[PDB]
This record gives C-alpha cells, structure tokens and sequence, in this order.
C-alpha cells in the first residue's frame, strides 16, 4: 500500500510539558480551562503556551509596564472572559511536517461574538498555542497579536 | 483637470478593471451551474430499430420504435451540496481579488498622475540649464575671437553644449512618455493638469505603527483572501471525505413502444407469441447505491485533501508575515520621506540665498551674467528635487493607506485640496 | 563571423525555438483528434458468463457466450463541429505565438552579438587606464625615493593602482560572460567577430509616427493574437449555446450468442423453454435525443461564455492601447539616440584635440609622459561611449521594426553592411 | 546568535518549506489513488420500482424490488499500470523540486544574515559622518559670529547638516527593514548577532572550472529535473500508445429480486405466466473488449505525445546550456571578488595612514579637529566597504556551492568559523 | 435562482441623444444610415457618435486643416462609400459592466472588401460608436484610427 | 485528414557521409561499431561525428596535448571499452523540426554501469551524434562533456 516518508527529521526540542495533542483539541482544552476557572493565571497555563509565550509573559509581568493588559484579558480581544467558545475544526494532521496552523476560534459572550484567531505549533510531539491575533472589532488594547503587543 | 476628475475618468474607461469585473461576474454566475444537478432533470428520447435474425432465428425480422420521457431527481447526495458551497467560496475569493484590483487601479492612476508633474519640473530645469550653457559657450567663443584662451576650451564648451542639447531632447521625450502613460491608463488626452500648491501643503506625522498593525490585521485584503482560501481547503477536505456516504435517486418515465414481426417464421403457427405489440409503460422507481471498498480511492483522496489544507495554512502564515513586514516598511518610508522633505527645503533656501548674492554682485558690478545664470540653474534644480520629494511623500501616504486595505477615493479627495494651480503639459508650451 | 552568419547559425541550433515549433505542431495535430468523434467508430467485444440460480430458480444453471461487432456513427451533432472549429482557432493563435517567438529570437541574438563588441571596447579602454595609472604610481614612487612627497601620497597611488587592477579583472570577466551568453544563444564558440565601420555608418531619420501607427495597427502580432482570441471566445459562446440542440446517431451490430442450460430443474419436462440456443442478430437502428430543462446548466453556461467574451474584448482593448504606447515610445527613442550620437561625436572630437595638445606640449618640452597617457585614457573613454551609443542606435532600429511586427532577416542583412572588419574576442589577445 | 543557530531556527519554522513538503507528500500519496483502480472494486446496490401498464397492457401493474452485491476486477489493462508509473515519476520530480527549495532557503537565510551586518556598518559610518558635519557647521557658525564669512556659507553648512540628518534617518530605517526581513524569514527576533572576524578570515582560491563543470554535470538539481521530465515524456508516449491494446475484466454478482403483479388483467386465467417471483442469481462472468478504428484518435494522440517528447528534449538541452553558463559566471564572480577584497584592503590601509598623519599634525599644532574628524569619516567608509566586500565573497562561495547542487548546512558550518564577535542590532544601542 | 450584482454603479453621464441599444445593432444601423443617405454628414450622425467623436469632428471641421479627410470619408478605410456592410455579432451584453467592445466590420464594395473595425462604448444606458481603426490595406489617409488622425 | 506543415525550411548543410537514420538506431550502430572493432580510431568513426566533432578531434590529435585522453577512450566515462550497450528509446521523430535530442545510454562492463549521455542532432537529412557528456561516477579525465574537454 506504501506510505509517505516525512520530509523533516526532528521538528522537536520541547522543554515544558503539554497536553496529549490535537490542534483543535488543544485549543478547546485551553478555552475550557480558561472558563472553568475565573483567575486567568499564567503559571497554570504553561502546558498550553509553547516556549516563548511563557517566558515573554513572565518578563512582561516582571516588567511592570503591561499590568492593565495582563490583568483584564491577554488571550482575548475583549476585556472580559467569554460565555462560550468554539474552535474551528481541523481533521487531523498527517505525519509531522506541519507547523503554523492558524485557527479562527469563534467566541460568544452575551449576544456578541468576535471570532478571534490563534496559532498552533508542534515544538516537539504535542500541539501548543501561539500568537493569538485579536481578530475582533474594538480590540482589547495595544495592537495586533499578543507578541506584537508585548514585544520590545 | 485635477486628480479627482482624472481618477473618475480612469475608473469609467479602463480595460483592466472591466476584465476583472467580468471574471468576477462569471464566477458568481457559475453558482447556478453548480446548483443545476440538484434540480430535477427531465428529457425526451426516441429511437427506431430494425433487427434481422440469423442462425437459429432464421427468417425472423423485427421492427421496434420506442419513445420515452424521463425525469430524474436526486433525493440525497451530499456531493452536490458540497460542490455548491465550494462554488460560493470561490466566488467570494474572486470578489476579494476584484477589490484588490480596484485598490491597485487607484494606486496606479495616482502614480501616473504625479509622474507628469515631475517630468514638467525636470523639463523646466533642463531649459534653464540649456540657457546657461549656451551663454557660457558664447562667452568662451567671444574670448577666443578676441584671443584669451586656446582652441581646446572652445571645443570643450561646444561638447558641453551638445551634451545639454541631447539632455533637453531626452527630457522632452520623457514628458511625452509620461503623458502617453497617463493616456494609456485613462483612455484620454489631458492637455492641462492641476499642479501642487505650496501654501496648502503640510506634512503630518502618521499614527503609531501599533494602530496601523491593529487595523491591517483585520482589514487587509491579502490576509482575508488567504483565510478564505484556507476555509475553501477545509470545505474541500469535507467534500473529499463525503465519498463514503451512499446515494439515493428518484426516477419516473413514460414510454410507448410499437413492435412488429415479419419475415417468414412469423407467418406460421405461433398465433400470439409472434404479434405486433403496442406497449405503454408508466414507470416510477427509486435507486439506492452504497459504495464499498474501492482500493485506496477515498482514503487517499482524504489524505491528499488534508495535505492541501496544511499547505493552505502555511500560505496563510506566510501572508500574515508579509503583511506585517509591508506595514513596517511603509511606516518607516513615510518617516524617511518627511526627514528628506526638511533637508530639501533647507537646500532650496540656501540656493535662493546664493542666487540673491549673485544677483546683488551683478547689480553692483562685480559679477557677470553667466554667474547669475548658473545660480538660477542651481535654484531650479533644488526646486525640482523638493517638488519630487513632496510627490513621493503623497504617494507614500497613499501606500500606507493601501497597506491597511482601506484605500478609496476619499483619500484622493484629501489629496486634491493641495492641487490648485493648473499647468499646461505641452512640451512646446512649457519650453519652446 | 558577422551578424548574418551568427543569426543563420542561431536559427538552426537554438533550443527555445524548437520547443515552440514542437508545441505548434502538436496544436496543429490536435485537429485530427478533435475531428475523430465525427468519423465513424467501430469495435469488437466478446464475453462469457456463467450464472447459477438460487431461491425459486434452484438447480438452474446457464452458460452464455456472446461476441458482438458494433459500428456507430453520428448524423447531426453541432457540438463536434464547434469543437473542431475551436481547435482550428487554437492552432491559429499558437502559430501567431510561434511567429512572436521568431521575432524575439532575432532581437535576442542581435543584442547578444552587440554586447560582445561593447565589452571589447570597455576592456580596451581599461587597459589604457591601467597603463596610465601604473605610470602615475611609478612617478609618485620616484618622487618619494628622491624625496618630494610624504608617504601618504605613495599609499594613495598604490591604492588607486590596486583599484584599477580590480577594474581590469572585472572588465575581463564581463567580456568572458558576454562571449558565454553568445555561445548559449548560438550553441557555438566565436573567436572573432565583425566590428562596426566608422565610414559606412550613417544615421537616417525615421518615418513619421503616423505611418508607424498605420502599419502597426494592422501588422502587429499581439493585436492579431488578441483579435483571434476574441473570435475564439465568440465561437466558445456559440458552442456553449449549442447545448439546446438535439442529437441523432445510427448504430449497427452483428452479434453471435451461444447459450447452454443445465441443472436439476432443467433436466425435466421443460421440453422447449430449456434448450441450448445459437442466436444471431444483425441489429441496425437509429437514435434521437432531445434534452429538456436541466436546471440552470446550459443557460448558466451561456451567461458564463458571454462574460468570458466581454473579458476577451477588454483584453483586446488593453492590447491595442499598449501597442500604441509602445510604438510612440520606440519612435521617441530613435530621436533621443540621434541626439546622443551627435553629442558623443563632438565629445570625441574635443578629446582628440586635448590629446593633440598634450602631445605637442610633450614634444616641445612643457609636459610629461603622464599627461599624454591621461589624455589617451580620456580619448579611449570617449571612443567607447560613442561606439556604445552607435550600437544602441542599431538596436533601436530593430526595436522599431519589431514594434510593427515586420521583423525578419532582411533587416539583419541591411544592418550587416556596417560590419566590415574582424576583431578577435580572446581577452588575452585583445589586451594581454 | 551565529549563522548556524539562525539557520536551524529558520529550517524549523518557515512557511515556505512546509508548503513544499506538503505538496511533496500529496504527490507521493497520489500513488495510492493511481494504483487503486487496479485493486478489486466491490459495492452494494438496491432499488424498488413500480410500473403501471398502458395501452395494450391495460390493467397490468408490477412491483419489483432488487438488491445486488457486485465485485469487479480488471485482469489485463496496462493503461492503469502506465498511469501508476506516471504518478511515480511525478512524485520523483516533486521531490527534486523540494530539494531545490531547501537549497534556496539556505541561500536566502545566509543573504539576510549578512545584510543585517552590512546595515549595521553603514549606520555606524553614517553617524560618524553626522558628528563630523555637525562640527563643521559649528565651526562655520563661529567663524560667521566673529565675522569671517558671508551668510551664504552658513546657509550651505546648515543644508549639509540637514542632508546628513536625513541620511542618518534613512540608514536607521534600512537597518530596521533588514532586521524585519530576518524576522520574516525565521519567525524570531534577534537583538544580537555574530560579527565577522578579521584575523580568522582568509580567502582561498577556488577549484578549477573544469572540476566544477564535471561535478555540476552529474550533480545539479535542474539537470536531474529536466532528465526526469524527459523520462516522463517517454512514459507518456508509451501511455498514449497503450490505447491500441484490448482490455479484460472479471465480474461477479449476487442478486436477489422480489416481483409482484396486480391489476384487472392479472386476476385472470394466466396461471403460471403472471405470478409473484422470488428470484435469485449468483452470476460470474468475463468480459473482453478490443477497440478498432476510431478515426484518428489514438494515432493523433501518439503524434502529440511524440511532439511533447521533442519539446521535453529541447527543454533538457536548454537547461544544460543554462547550467554551464551559470557555473562559469559564478566562477568568474568569485575570481573578481578576490581582487576586490585586495583593492579594498589597500584602500583601508591608505585611509589609516592619512588619518595617522592628520592626528600627528593635530597633536603638533598644524591641524584642527575638523580635519581629523573628516579623516575618521573616510576611514570608517573604507572599513564599511571592505566588510561589505568580505560578505559578498562569502555569499559568492555559497553560490558556487549551490550551482553544483551540493548545498547543505556543512557549508554554513565552515562559514561559522569566521563569525566570532557578538554585536547588538538595536539601532539605539549600537547608534545612540 | 440567485442573480449577479453589477460591480459598477454609474457607467453613465450621457449628454446627447442616442439610439435604443445593442452594440452590433447600433453598428449595423449606423452603416444602414450611411448607405441610405449618400451625404455622410456629421450633424445628423450625432446619435451614433458617442460624446467626444462628435466634438472632435466638429473642431476638426472648424480647424480648416482636414478638409480632404472630412470630404471623402472619415468613417471608413476606403475613400468611397461601401456597397454592403456586415457587423460582427455579439450575443447580448449581461448587466452593465462592459465597455470598449471592438467589432470587426466586414465591408464589401464592388467585388472587393477590407474588413474595417469599430468600437462600441456604453456612456450612459445605450451603445455608441467610437474610434474606427482603418483595418484594411491601402488605408484612406492619415494614420491608424480616426482619433489619431484628427487628434493634436 | 490534414498534415502538419514543418516550421523550418532547410535544416541542412551536411558535408560528410552519414548513416541511414534513426536516433536510437544511429547511437546503437555507433556503439556496436565501437564494441566490434577494438581500435577506437577516429577516422573510421567519421560517418558518426557531425561536422565539428570530426574537426575538433582532428585538431586535438594534431595539437599533441590530449594524447592520454585520446589513447584510453574519448567517447566514454571509462578508459576501457564496455561489454554491452543499451541506448535509450525514442519512438520516431515527426517531420524535421527536431534537434538536440540527448539520450541516456546504459553501458555495462563486468557487473558495472555508468549510464552516459550522448547528444544527437539532425544536421542535414540523417541523425548524427555529438557532445557526449560522461554522466557517470569516476569520470575518465578532463571535465564534463567531451567538447568541454577538448575545447580551447
């Protein structure tokens, strides 16, 4: 029947722990965790954030310049947590030659929606969150994506 | 004729936006063809056949004429609905492409309009240079005729004059080519264009690059097209995966048939089994079909569709990176343009001061006419450079507006307030 | 080797025109495949089938072997004729493309031939520059050794000498690359080429742009291709609209069948209904089919074809505008080149006068060898610039002739009268 | 961050290589879909039909429900095997394309990495020029204040200062755009890179062009792609010729049927000819088909395939010629780069000597601070030019390695030994 | 059933009177009028000339420079009127996003023919003539199209 | 039925004698001649060199610089003659618009293969061999193709 040999070899070097897998699966788990609790803390979200978002957010918290952004909602286009979330589907990922998978997650507050966008990267053998593109009208603060918002 | 009327005329008659509009209209019209198989299909067909027997059926001949009317309709077939959705998404992306074409038409007409003013300024500077060089050559010839310099100086002066004549010819042809480009874009000849006004022109710092990126993330056309393409790839995945499902069709038919037998053995003792028949059938039925294992087929197609989806996602990421880089580059470009405008203004002021010094010296009696002619030439060169820099700044503002995907004639209206004085664009008029 | 022989060799061995010719031949051969459905079709097919009864037909088995020779032929089907016409028009547009490729080959070989002479002249100038700069450096070293200048002057002179050495290496590599490009475009190595003749070269005024436009309107290849494409689009409209018409075929078939029965039920009192049959049928018949409402289908196809025709018309208009602009620009280029030729000729005369001045001063005793060497360098630079301008004028004539779509080897033959003397192209031979 | 880590990060995350890998994987997966028709195909299908008689069959109604399981398998049809081979060859050429994409990614990341360093050097030189020009302007202002020059000199100095400020802004924006391009390539921000080492950098003579050509003949990627394309064209000829051969299929089916009759004529004295039947069959059959003359069709297709093969051969020849020309040009490029390096080194030495002379004069008392500032500016310009030449030489070595189709990270490892000293890239940090 | 929405909105600003419509129809009626009355006057042809060929022809007549061109024939490649004309067909124009439609008009004099070409433009709500490009051997006079012949 | 018209007119100017025709046929005949007579002399191969390989080889022999290249083997990647040769298949050639047809020949010594490649051109009315490019590991000597090896 034959198979396809992956083009890449390693596609790895992961340090922190992560959820089992599945891009849409991991995104749905992240957005379920963010609503199950109402703290929106950074240290308990490490399995989802990949390797650079975690250190960048830690340094942003230690910088004492983005306090207002880090308090309300750094991971969403609205200052308040949403009532429900629905991540766009992606019917599996063959082999391991796949990074930078953007997904348009549809959020719903009280009779409102913003339809934000997030990124999936492999970085090892799991799937992890990146960027978050703030794809809703009347965005929270700063600019564009989270990385552009907090980078120097 | 200012920029606004030029843009309106160009939008009216431009044989490059009409082509894209027609292509978009065809893409939108293809939706009906895509939805056609869902609708009931009915037809009429007749035939006539004469058969002659052989071997055991020796001497048996038949003549059968049939005429049927058929009507078929699919009750449940997900593939047609998937194709309809795919056609809708393709029409949407084509519309996005048409919007991009409108934006690039606006940009092109603005650039082609400013090129003519730049050419006019260059031609005026070249005319001043020609006058100065001719006066210098005449002075050298007079000096030689009286006898003060060798013949080599006269030859060098004549060479410089010929070079200046060639430069003037080149500038005239450049102005002609600019006017011809404007005619090609707009399909009309413009013998008079509104020029820049220095009193009403001012430079304003743009908004911070953060706001520009924030707007361009959710407003750029390329990003929207890439996102729509990724959605289309996902729908293609689903359509390819829909091959496992079964299919159901409903069929109706009304047919008549007339059959006659003859030849030899028919005219025998058969009695009723060999007789002419006038048959009529009103058939109605269903048809269910469930595909089963067909080698790879559907599974391989699903894997191919998934790989295509991965590729589309990579394209979307690349488009986002390119958009960010373009926005940053445009912001820095406009900042550099302002910084250059200031320097060119100062250079113009210095050249004017030098010319005033030269003229005062000539009036008092310490200088010749050639010196003030060269001073005027330098001043004209500085003026042309400053005007070109101003036009570049305006074009950079338009480029920044376009990078966000929010370019329309309202920005041309804002630009139009700086164009007041009209100037003729005939090369003979501006420089006989 | 002059331009005529170079082009004659290039036309033969060039793997860019051969591919276009093969594509043209394939497009022309497609006419037979397009006409094939119209011609009668026939075939032979045999089969053998064993059937075992079940349920009510328990213990009944059959074995039937059939062999049928069939011959089908259409009578009235406009779609095939429309497809044939479409294929013919596609072959025509492909032929137009091949003609365009021939013109581009002529232009490319002319440009690549003149680049070699330009590089030869550049290297010849650089050699003299190197000699003069080396003599200057030796003079500076002598002055330092006797003691008249500081060490900084010696360092600067050595730096300039190293710079001119690097420039010489660059010019040598440029000549090598030009020769390699000529070899790539002709598939042969040319160690000696014909150069320009000073006396035989004369510049003539071009004909008025009105005549140029008149000829290019009806003889340009791009305009003809666009017009043929519009005609093909109209034929596509008609072919798509021809879906309403009915169709009619006739079939003939000669079939031989051999059937045998077995099983417990057959081996009984059936008598006549269960026997081996040796059947033969010479079936001949007709068939008529008139499709009726099929959803959108044909109507949407007609609308899409009309939109495609509108787009093709827009393309034709754009092509006409581009052709007009190209003709105007190519006409202005010739006059610009004439003015440049005059200016460079005067500059050459002035440089020669300066060189004669330096030589006379050196012979009298008021000058050094360095001065006459620098004068020679300047004269060589002027000569190289003039020669390059002449080559540009010769190329511009071919560009004018190609804008009208009337380029052929007769123009090269006419141009060949200006190439008289042979010059080697070995970098060591021209400048050791 | 030296070159190796940057390249590893770029290879990890780059949305231009991932799309190529996805396309390669899809092309390799298409083999299964191409081979699937060879494998057995089985399905299940049921239907139910109610028929009402008319005319002679008045008062006759039937209801028949059928269900059949079918399994078909092709015994001998080499067209499918030829299609499988064609798919395999297409996968191979796609893999070759992926290798080319890897090579161009390596080239792009190296080019961007060196561009950033060039921008850093340019910015440093520009700020040195800014310091010198500001000191000159202050000197002129002081001279005017005590009174030694006219106002025109002050205006000219201010114009020079403003021009220098604009140039500094432009250089800063250039550095920012270079960093942005590096981020676009690698998807990361580097505030720290590795600079060139002057002691560890040495220029080595390249191998003879003969060895380069010998390696590039059998190792270049484009030549392999063209050869594979020609092989695919030959396989296409064979596939087109395959149409003459006959075909053979084997079919099996298990079917059940249930038929009932009703109506006025049914309720009669038919007895055994009008009854409900519960019928069942287990059919097994063989089918053979031999197409005969079909107009041109297959013959025209064979001619078309042969013409396509001729075109592919022309493409192969053109690719070989282009490869040879490219290798020769790259060899000459590196040979010229060596001489450029030597010349710029000598220029730097001369500039340093001039600066030392100016500094000694200033210390003794014969010079002012402006003179040594201008000397430092000239020295910085020479240093920047030499560094840019060194980076160009390294990139030319990479191009030499890439033209032979043997580029990989082992060459970046060799280049990494010359990058030792870290350097910041923030415009304010390196240029306050 | 759905319908297409035209991309453009105005495609208008027509001043002078004009005939009903139809590109091929209007181009055929123009030649029918020209053969019917052998005068070939520009004052009664205004409904066919678009908006700029009319003023261009009026100013050319008043310029007293193009007498020979305006006398024999300005609308054809031959100095004399044709015997018969046949306009290349165009099977209707959907919606209103269509201008600059060129038609190859086949003229036939006494056992001859030169196959000129004309332009159809909308300019409002009907179809009007333009350009005429002298697409035949032995062109009447001047150059190329009529507009290039009479422009300055 | 129609017949294609060849694009080119002459495609000729052949001087020396030549074999009947057929690209694969001519290459196979050349290799059979090479295997049969173990001399590998240039003058007996003249009906196979085109018009320039003959003079290039003659001048190379008379130049007294390429003796070692000529003695071992000029027409293959190995210094010794092969045991068997198999020339690639080209299924005829329509009309006369076909030159520069390279074929990958497969030559077999004792359990070895090198797969050289030869150019073929028309140059008149027959088919002739040119270039030869040494497409095998452990190349005999010089560089690349034979023409590149003996050119000055």
């Amino acid at each position: 029947c034959t198979t396809v040999t992956p083009a890449y070899k390693d596609n790895g070097t992961r340090s922190g722990p992560c959820v089992e897998g599945g891009p849409d699966n991991v995104a749905q788990q992240f957005y379920d965790y963010r609503i199950l609790h109402r703290s929106n803390d950074i240290t308990a979200l490490r399995p989802y954030l990949s390797d650079k978002l975690a250190t960048l957010l830690s340094d942003a918290s230690r910088d004492n310049n983005h306090r207002e952004l880090l308090t309300n909602d750094p991971f969403s286009s609205r200052t308040t947590l949403p009532d429900s979330a629905h991540v766009a589907s992606a019917s599996t990922i063959p082999n391991r030659d796949a990074r930078n998978i953007p997904l348009r997650v549809d959020l719903k507050q009280g009779d409102q929606g913003w339809q934000d966008e997030v990124l999936m990267i492999q970085e090892g053998q799991c799937w992890v969150i990146d960027d978050v593109r703030y794809l809703g009208g009347s965005v929270h603060a700063t600019a564009g994506t989270l990385r552009q918002s907090i980078e120097n | 004729e200012n920029l606004m009327q030029v843009y309106q005329q160009a939008r009216l008659s431009n044989p490059e936006l009409r082509k894209s509009a027609a292509d978009r209209d065809a893409a939108f019209e293809k939706i009906n063809e895509a939805r056609s198989p869902l609708l009931p299909q009915l037809g009429l067909g007749a035939d006539y056949t004469y058969s002659n027997g052989y071997r055991d059926a020796n001497g048996i001949n038949s003549n059968a004429t049939s005429a049927s009317l058929q009507l078929t309709q699919s009750i449940f077939d997900m593939s047609k609905w998937r194709a309809l959705t795919l056609q809708e998404k393709a029409a949407g992306i084509q519309d996005v492409t048409y919007q991009t074409d409108q934006q690039t038409l606006i940009l092109n007409t603005a650039t082609a309009y400013f090129n003519v003013l730049n050419a006019i300024d260059v031609l005026s500077y070249t005319q001043a240079q020609k006058e100065a060089i001719y006066r210098q050559l005449d002075q050298t010839t007079q000096r030689f005729n009286v006898g003060l310099v060798a013949i080599t100086d006269v030859q060098n002066a004549r060479a410089q004059y010929d070079t200046v004549l060639a430069n003037e010819v080149t500038a005239r042809n450049n102005l002609d080519n600019a006017v011809e480009q404007l005619r090609q874009i707009t399909g009309n000849y413009y013998p008079e264009l509104a020029a820049l006004n220095v009193e009403n022109f001012k430079t304003d710092k743009p908004q911070p690059v953060n706001a520009l990126l924030k707007e361009a993330e959710k407003r750029n056309l390329s990003l929207l097209q890439a996102r729509l393409s990724q959605d289309l790839a996902r729908e293609q995945i689903r359509q390819a995966q829909d091959g496992h499902l079964p299919t159901l069709d409903l069929t109706a038919s009304t047919g008549i048939s007339d059959t006659s037998y003859s030849g030899s053995k028919t005219r025998g003792a058969a009695g009723t089994q060999y007789d002419d028949s006038n048959m009529g059938q009103n058939k109605v039925g269903l048809s269910f079909s469930l595909p089963i294992y067909q080698g790879g087929m559907v599974n391989s197609q699903v894997k191919q569709a998934q790989y295509n989806f991965v590729g589309a996602s990579e394209q979307l990421e690349s488009a986002h990176r390119s958009v960010v880089q373009t926005v940053r580059s445009s912001f820095n470009n406009i900042n550099a343009s302002i910084s250059s405008i200031n320097a060119y203004k100062q250079a113009v002021v210095s050249a004017q001061s030098s010319l005033d010094a030269m003229e005062a010296g000539y009036s008092v009696g310490t200088r010749t006419i050639v010196d003030v002619l060269d001073a005027t030439t330098t001043l004209y060169n500085a003026k042309q450079e400053l005007a070109n820099a101003r036009y570049n700044y305006l074009i950079n503002q338009l480029n920044i507006k376009s990078a966000l995907g929010t370019l329309n004639e309202q920005d041309l209206l804002a630009l139009n307030n700086a164009l007041s004085k009209p100037v003729s664009t005939n090369p003979e008029n501006v420089a006989p």
